[PDB]
């Protein structure tokens, strides 16, 4: 990895997306959420110093971080993704991370802060979606999701180790919130002649490199040993989206990887058929026109870079996509 | 430490199975995986609370709570899912992990790993390893049975009788005697291959070399 100075321009940005009031969906009877990143980011980071767990940093990772260095790239805005660079040793303490969230939770409300006694239960089952808990060899972290709808999903992640998120160069990107967090103690607000020295990274390799990837509309990647199913996805991902890859030789290898290796993680055809439309109804929950075009995409790519001894099974999952299609085809 | 009361557990080579119990159902599925489902009633109907799934080498341990109507087969994950390492399983999994543990080590000791076909007999070296059960079926009707404790006999009559330890073993009808050494005989070479093709299967990594059958019925 390597140090970059984020800009004017890439700080203003962030600060509009720090400031941005994000709607949160209510499972239930609760009511929706105008909640704020700068404000979840300190009412966490306080109660987590508060009952005794260091914080060391708070990052911004998504296709967030890549929005913020270059504007309205052709990514889409849909993900928020925050990291608390945390140390998690026992159980009790991931016990406590929840606790901590869940009370964080009960503080943005119009008259329901004084209903200071929800309880943490009915908040998971009613703002909760998604929850993750790993602590095994090499991953140590915790995942807490926000209401993923007509807004953006919030995705707070709570990493004590891990096995170093690389994925394409487009989205390796987390920026360090501490300055701009610290920043806001002025009185007035940032100006173009006075802001703070923010600094981004690039999860592997020069980060000048990855710029550059994200700036020219690159598809790229460096260690494919590490790279598991999903891989063929996100690929299909950036093809919709007209990124190309950075040499025409190598991506052939490439391609064979991610589809032999999504076989070996997805053999059963009733598993792909949900990882699929789940894929879809989360990446593409409005985007109709991209539907199609998208699952075109994916027949291509299994079609030519599935190996001659899978054939059998090559044939059903391009079937699987084929009747996605006929769907997304009448509504 | 969990890793001090019993072993994590091995499925691989193993048949798929579902076993129905009545506080448990534990399934080795196709892809190896085993899995642990904790059953509850309510009236007319059973539903499933929560499911351990357990990687092949067992390492790595997923548990998800879904809400589930029991089936065929176990429900599928949704995204609460913990994941911890076999040495980060917190106690209140412990039992129910020794659960498939005991499953899957008995499964073992009766899935043939090689069977071997001699003149007089057909032994079956179980997977149980190491010390797996050994099984010697005389053509003529004589069964024989060994494990790391009891040795287990049988007769044409059907005469069912069992053995402790080394007091016994010597004092016995000559008769006897012959099939003990020729299934120790068989006990030695077939201990032999597997550590001979275990090592060739870790230089040829590929298909199994496991399970293997030699010889047949004369």
């Amino acid at each position: 990895m390597a140090f970059s100075v984020l800009n004017w321009d890439q700080v203003s940005r962030l600060h509009e997306v720090l400031t941005e009031v994000v709607p949160i969906h209510g499972r239930g009877n609760f009511p929706t959420l105008e909640i704020t990143l700068k404000d979840i980011v300190q009412t966490v980071r306080s109660r987590l110093e508060e009952a005794g767990i260091k914080v060391h940093d708070v990052r911004l990772n998504g296709s967030a971080a890549g929005h913020v260095l270059v504007k309205d790239n052709g990514l889409g805005c849909k993900d928020l993704d925050l990291i608390f660079h945390v140390a998690l040793p026992t159980e009790a303490e991931f016990q406590l991370v929840r606790d901590v969230v869940l009370c964080s939770l009960l503080n943005f409300l119009p008259e329901g802060v004084n209903k200071l006694k929800i309880s943490p239960v009915t908040l998971k089952e009613a703002y909760v979606q998604k929850l993750v808990k790993v602590c095994t060899d090499t991953d140590r972290w915790s995942l807490i999701s926000l209401s993923n709808k007509n807004g953006k999903n919030v995705e707070l992640k709570f990493v004590d180790s891990i096995r170093r998120q690389f994925e394409f160069s487009v989205d390796s990107f987390q920026i360090i919130l501490d300055s701009l967090l610290f920043f806001y103690c002025s009185n007035n607000p940032i100006s173009e002649h006075f802001h703070p020295t923010v600094i981004g990274e690039s999860m592997y390799g020069d980060f000048e490199e990855a710029f550059d990837h994200l700036q020219n509309r690159l598809i790229a990647t460096k260690n494919p040993e590490e790279i598991r199913g999903g891989g063929l996805l996100k690929y299909s991902n950036l093809l919709v989206r007209d990124f190309r890859p950075t040499d025409q030789e190598e991506i052939k290898t490439l391609e064979r990887y991610m589809c032999s290796r999504f076989f070996i993680d997805f053999p059963d055809i009733l598993e792909q058929q949900r990882k699929l439309e789940t894929y879809l109804q989360n990446h593409f929950a409005e985007e109709e026109r991209s539907k199609y075009d998208y699952l075109m995409i994916l027949r291509r790519v299994v079609n030519e870079s599935t190996v001659c001894l899978m054939g059998h099974e090559r044939r059903q999952t391009l079937n699987l996509i084929s009747l996605l299609a006929l769907r997304v085809l009448a509504e | 430490t969990l890793r001090s009361i019993t072993s994590p557990l091995v499925a691989h080579r193993l048949k798929p199975i579902r076993q129905k119990t009545k506080k448990a159902v534990v399934s080795i599925l196709d892809s190896e995986e085993v899995c642990v489902e904790l059953v509850k009633e309510y009236a007319s109907q059973e539903y499933v609370k929560e499911v351990l799934q357990i990687s092949s080498d067992g390492n790595t341990i997923t548990i998800y709570y879904p809400n589930f109507p029991l089936a065929d087969r176990p429900p599928s994950p949704t995204d609460n899912i913990s994941r911890y390492s076999f040495d980060n399983l917190p106690e209140k999994y412990w039992r129910k992990y020794q659960y498939a543990s005991r499953f899957v080590q008995l499964v073992r000791s009766k899935s043939p790993k090689i069977t071997y076909f001699t003149r007089y007999a057909k032994c079956i070296l179980m997977e149980n390893s190491p010390g797996a059960d050994f099984e010697v079926w005389f053509y003529d009707g004589v069964k024989i049975h060994k494990t790391e404790d009891f040795i287990q006999v049988i007769e044409k009559t059907g005469k069912s009788y069992t053995l402790k330890s080394e007091s016994e073993v010597n004092s016995l009808k000559e008769e006897i005697k012959m099939y003990m050494d020729h299934a120790n005989e068989g006990h030695r070479i077939c201990l032999a291959l597997e550590s001979i093709i275990s090592e060739e299967e870790r230089k040829t990594r590929s298909a199994p070399f496991f399970p293997i059958i030699i010889g047949r019925k004369p």
